[PDB]
């Protein structure tokens, strides 16, 4: 019959919004500014993110919009012989939601921790703190920092694991803290696009509010300007060496998130004539313009440690976890009204991620309820089914030792596979399917072809792009380690597992489907590599 | 440089079919949607059918739609129209437009090419000329006619001495009556030029294989 | 179907002065799908403004374009000669495209008179046993015209074809061509055969007459 539609356009623009706009904005953008040059970075960045990274992120968005299904049953229909790669996306999509929501519950396990009047992290002098213990951030490997000691040895208690091998007890209050994760996602994503399209107003839109205040609040504090001059004075000596263009091309590539299946599921619920090309500019900008915004926050307030607080700015312009779950809260807890800082602070850490949990499941649901229609008929069914076997298995992440779970899921299950997966995609569309029927659906739609350059892109430079960053990852890798800990063996090549059991779907469904066309190998392509439109 | 031309296209019985064919050239033909518009004799435009570059996309007026087959030629550059079971009222001059964006219309056109449904039959013209009356021979000017009569289908061509007598000359568009068109055209010389120099009719009639002279004599 | 009407049908206007054309679609119309053509007579339709306001290339900056929803307009500001013309609207945001009704801008000019010729019927058609008398009006202005055919004293209504011409590109006027078409026998048992034009030029009509026997 007649698929169901966006109740409005905003929820669409704020559910990709939402969806591009997590913690990696906060955590990585303005870290990767202060290292690679300031300023200058934003030339190579501005350039992976013009050629490579939107060419993508709208290829993603028109094709989920022309095609009308998930990413199986898509790309199914773009390329019989490549319907592979819906599955491989699903996977990687399944595999994320692993470990990316226990990330919220941290966020949420600390919010529940700003119900005071005095911050825990601010002293050394509790339980769980040792003798090397010092107030704030500095660089000598064995003497870690007030916060960085609540963060590791009462809320984690990860210095009770030996390593991977040594999970541990079950923290029950990150267990609680994950299964509200869950329950939010669930009556978020329970009715589908319906009610999923309203939560993600005060997901996408909350952290604009919590950006604001903070950015006033920071750039208010003795110090505040010179952490800007870290954050931004240009140095073009960096553009020179090819590690800040990977590090550019690198951030675009994940920051965007294209050919992951949830821009595809998105868009498959717009309407066939929306201008999905403007939509694509629209959101895609407001994605790096919020990252930008953040790296103001966080280094206004870095400037301000590194003023009154003593500390080398080397030492607390970190990336990652650390940046907001140890250096800024330290900041916060020395500032007028902390509890307050704290409580928006991470209210937004976890709607900057819930935004973005949404979209993996919904790439999910969609693909499934599109190829299935046993799935499709029984949503809250599945869906509260989905969301027990990520709680349950979840539990393994709230271990003592859990965090050495997640660091692993973190660098395999969407490691290399997606790479590859999105690199298939663009080869798919561009080279099997063709530009021509591509720029032929997307005039159908928007009433216009896409212009030359991005034919150029999708065709040359986007599968350029790709693996210029798959290559120097490669030629870059380290066995999985973490701060003296080193992962035995068999764990590196357990996540290989993970990694590859994505990838593989392409392959192996070519060839499962390859082989049961019947006539000749030539015969046997045409068949699978006519359109299922250019078939009726 | 871009260009267009509508070929096919002539008498058609109504039930009969008919294809038209626009060739292009000057540019890519195959990045290019084109559409067919169609032109009433009561000269009112109305667009026909579209279709996309690759011919995965096609939309039909509805009034057409069922009875004519848009389609393209992406190597020899050739656009068709297949059109059957037609109608009195398909009459018109079918016109070929590229228009690939919508947002900036049909930016080139062709010629037309020219479809009659009528079940009438081909006649050929009759060609009288028209010389004046014998009073009031004031000679400032003087006027000629030639008049063409009971015709069918259109068009005919009407020049005055080969083409080369163009200032003075009104010729009036034929006029349908009972199945037949009657055309006429007057051309003014000054007294001294005529009758001392020749001045003839010229009429063609290609549907009908006629090729006639008439030379304008004083009574 | 997206109906849409435009005003006026006929317009006059003199060369300089300012001219005025509107649009009106049944619904609602984006503006980057409303389009202009002009076509000028006898040849095929040129894309003159798209997009609502933009001029195609090669046309004058004389021309301008407005308006949105379900109202547009088309407006020369100094209009020439050359600008006479239809003016087709066209909206393409959906199925089924449809064009306007037009608006034909003609050139308006002093009064004149029409020039009346009358031709008896030549004797090659007398000899197919047909008799058709032709008069011309040629040259006059404005276009309304009216012709009366009288044999010998009556006037004769039917039997007549009237064709007119398009407005003269060189002096902006009309001609009009009437064909009176009797029988021989008809034609030859009567004598007097007038035809006579009345246009605004004069409230007397002008006569042009012939008797079969002189
Ligand atoms: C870092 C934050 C704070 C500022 C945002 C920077 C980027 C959003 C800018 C930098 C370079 C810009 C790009 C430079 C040029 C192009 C090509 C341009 O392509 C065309 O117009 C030609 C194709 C056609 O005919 O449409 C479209 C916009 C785009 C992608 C631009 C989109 C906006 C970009 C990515
Ligand atoms: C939506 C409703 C559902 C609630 C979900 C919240 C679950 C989080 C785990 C709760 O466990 C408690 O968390 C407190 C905070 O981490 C601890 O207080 C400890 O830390 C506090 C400061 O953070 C101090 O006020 C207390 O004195 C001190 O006992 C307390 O010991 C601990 O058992
Ligand atoms: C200094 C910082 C905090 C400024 C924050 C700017 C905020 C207000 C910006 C960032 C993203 C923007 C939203 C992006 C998307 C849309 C969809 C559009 O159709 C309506 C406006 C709306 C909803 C914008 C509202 C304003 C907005 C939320
Ligand atoms: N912004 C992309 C981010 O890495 C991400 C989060 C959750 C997901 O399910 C996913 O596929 C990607
Ligand atoms: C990825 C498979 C997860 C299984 C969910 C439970 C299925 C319930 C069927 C209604
Ligand atoms: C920090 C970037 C996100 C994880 C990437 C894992 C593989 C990197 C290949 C270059
Ligand atoms: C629709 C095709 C399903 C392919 C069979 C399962 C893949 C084999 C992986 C080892
Ligand atoms: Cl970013
Ligand atoms: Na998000
Ligand atoms: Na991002
Ligand atoms: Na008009
Ligand atoms: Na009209």
């Amino acid at each position: 019959d007649e698929r169901e539609t966006w109740s409005g356009k905003v929820d669409f623009l704020l559910s990709v919004i939402g969806f591009a706009v997590d913690l990696a904005n906060v955590w990585r953008f303005p870290y990767l500014c202060y290292k690679n040059g300031g300023g200058a970075f934003l030339v190579p960045y501005g350039i992976m993110l013009a050629v490579g990274g939107i060419p993508l992120f709208y290829m993603e968005l028109a094709l989920g919009q022309h095609n009308r299904k998930g990413a199986i049953t898509c790309w199914g229909r773009l390329v019989p012989l490549f319907k592979g790669i819906g599955y491989a996306v699903v996977l990687i999509a399944f595999y994320v939601d692993f470990y990316y929501n226990v990330i919220i519950a941290w966020s949420l396990r600390f919010f529940f921790a700003s119900f005071t009047n005095s911050l825990p992290w601010t002293s050394c002098n509790n339980i769980w703190n040792t003798p090397n213990c010092r107030p704030f951030e500095g660089h000598v490997e064995g003497f870690q920092s007030a916060a960085s000691e609540y963060f590791n040895r009462y809320i984690l208690e990860l210095n009770r694991s030996e390593g991977i091998h040594d999970l541990g007890a079950i923290k029950w209050d990150m267990a609680l803290c994950l299964l509200i994760v869950y329950l939010i996602c669930y009556f978020s994503l329970w009715k589908g696009i319906s009610t999923s399209g309203k939560v993600v107003w005060f997901t996408a839109l909350f952290p604009y509010a919590v950006l604001l205040i903070l950015l006033i609040r920071g750039l208010t504090l003795p110090g505040s300007f010179l952490g800007i001059q870290y954050y931004l004075t240009p140095n073009f000596s960096a553009i020179y060496k090819a590690e800040v263009w990977v590090d550019a091309a690198t951030q675009v590539f994940f920051s965007l998130g294209p050919g992951f299946g949830v821009l595809l599921a998105y868009a498959s619920y717009n309407k066939y004539h929306n201008n999905v090309y403007k939509d694509a500019l629209l959101t895609s900008f407001i994605n790096s313009a919020t990252s930008f915004i953040a790296g103001f926050v966080i280094f206004s307030v870095l400037g301000y440690m590194a003023h009154t607080l003593g500390v080398r700015i080397e030492d607390v312009a970190t990336e990652g976890p650390g940046l907001v779950f140890v250096v800024y809260p330290a900041a916060i807890a020395t500032m007028p009204a902390s509890t307050f800082w704290a409580l928006i602070f991470f209210m937004m850490l976890a709607t900057l991620g819930l935004d973005s949990s949404f979209g993996g499941s919904e790439a999910i649901i969609t693909a499934l309820s599109d190829e299935f229609p046993k799935i499709k008929r029984n949503r809250e069914l599945f869906v509260a089914g989905l969301f027990s076997l990520y709680f349950v298995v979840g539990l393994a992440s709230c271990t003592q030792g859990g965090f050495y779970f997640l660091h692993l899921l973190d660098r395999y299950a969407a490691g290399y596979s997606i790479l590859v997966a999105v690199f298939f995609e663009a080869i798919a569309v561009s080279w099997i399917y063709g530009t021509n029927r591509f720029s032929e659906d997307i005039r159908d739609m928007i009433g216009f072809p896409p212009g030359r350059y991005w034919q150029v892109c999708w065709r040359f430079v986007a599968p350029i792009f790709l693996l210029f960053i798959t290559v120097y990852g490669l030629i870059g890798y380290e066995p999985l380690t973490y701060a003296d800990y080193v992962y035995p063996s068999w764990a590196n090549a357990l996540g290989w597992c993970i990694a590859g059991s994505s990838v593989v779907m392409i392959p192996a469904v070519a060839i499962f489907k390859l082989l049961s066309t019947p006539g000749s190998l030539r015969q046997r392509f045409t068949i699978l590599t006519t359109p299922w439109r250019d078939q009726q | 440089e871009v260009q267009l031309v509508e070929s096919g296209g002539g008498l058609v019985k109504p039930g009969g079919s008919l294809k038209l064919s626009c060739a292009a050239s000057g540019f890519t033909f195959s990045s290019y949607a084109m559409s067919w518009v169609r032109q009433s004799p009561e000269k009112r435009l109305e667009w026909v059918a579209e279709i996309s570059s690759g011919g995965r996309y096609i939309y039909y007026s509805d009034t057409v739609t069922g009875r004519f087959t848009i389609s393209r030629d992406n190597a020899r550059n050739i656009l068709h129209l297949e059109m059957s079971s037609l109608r009195s009222e398909d009459t018109a001059m079918y016109y070929c437009a590229r228009g690939e964006v919508r947002q900036r219309g049909f930016d080139y056109w062709g010629q037309g090419t020219t479809l009659t449904v009528s079940s009438a039959k081909t006649t050929a013209p009759s060609v009288y000329p028209l010389a004046p009356v014998c009073g009031d021979t004031t000679g400032s000017s003087v006027t000629l006619g030639c008049l063409v009569k009971g015709y069918f289908p259109e068009p005919v061509t009407l020049t005055w001495n080969s083409g080369s007598l163009s200032s003075g000359v009104h010729t009036f568009p034929a006029v349908l009556q009972s199945d037949l068109y009657t055309l006429s055209s007057s051309v003014t010389v000054t007294s001294s030029t005529w009758p001392s120099q020749s001045i003839t009719c010229n009429v063609a009639h290609p549907a009908s294989s006629t090729k006639v002279d008439k030379k304008i004599e004083p009574r | 179907e997206n109906v849409l009407t435009q005003s006026p049908a006929i317009m006059s206007t003199s060369p300089g002065e300012k001219v005025t054309m509107t649009c009106r679609a049944s619904s609602s119309v984006g503006s980057s799908y409303l389009h202009w053509y002009q076509q000028k007579s006898g040849a095929s339709p040129k894309l003159w403004i798209y997009s609502t306001s933009n001029l195609a290339s090669g046309v004058p900056a004389r021309f301008s374009g407005s308006g949105s929803g379900t109202s547009y307009s088309l407006t020369i500001s100094s209009v020439e000669a050359e600008d006479a013309a239809t003016y087709y609207c066209q909206q393409f945001s959906g199925y089924p495209l449809t064009f306007g009704s037009g608006t034909k801008l003609e050139m308006k000019r002093a009064d004149a008179a029409p020039t009346v010729s009358i031709f008896p019927p030549s004797s090659e058609q007398l000899t197919s046993g047909g008799a058709s008398v032709v008069c011309f009006l040629n040259n006059f202005y404005p276009k309304d015209i009216n012709v009366k055919w009288k044999i010998d004293g009556s006037e004769r209504q039917n039997g007549v074809l009237n064709s007119w011409t398009d407005q003269d590109s060189k002096d902006s006027t009309y001609s009009m061509s009437s064909t009176l078409t009797l029988t021989k026998d008809e034609y030859e048992r009567h004598n007097s055969y007038t035809c006579e034009a009345t246009h605004k030029t004069s409230t007397s009509p002008i006569v042009k007459s012939f008797n079969r026997n002189e």
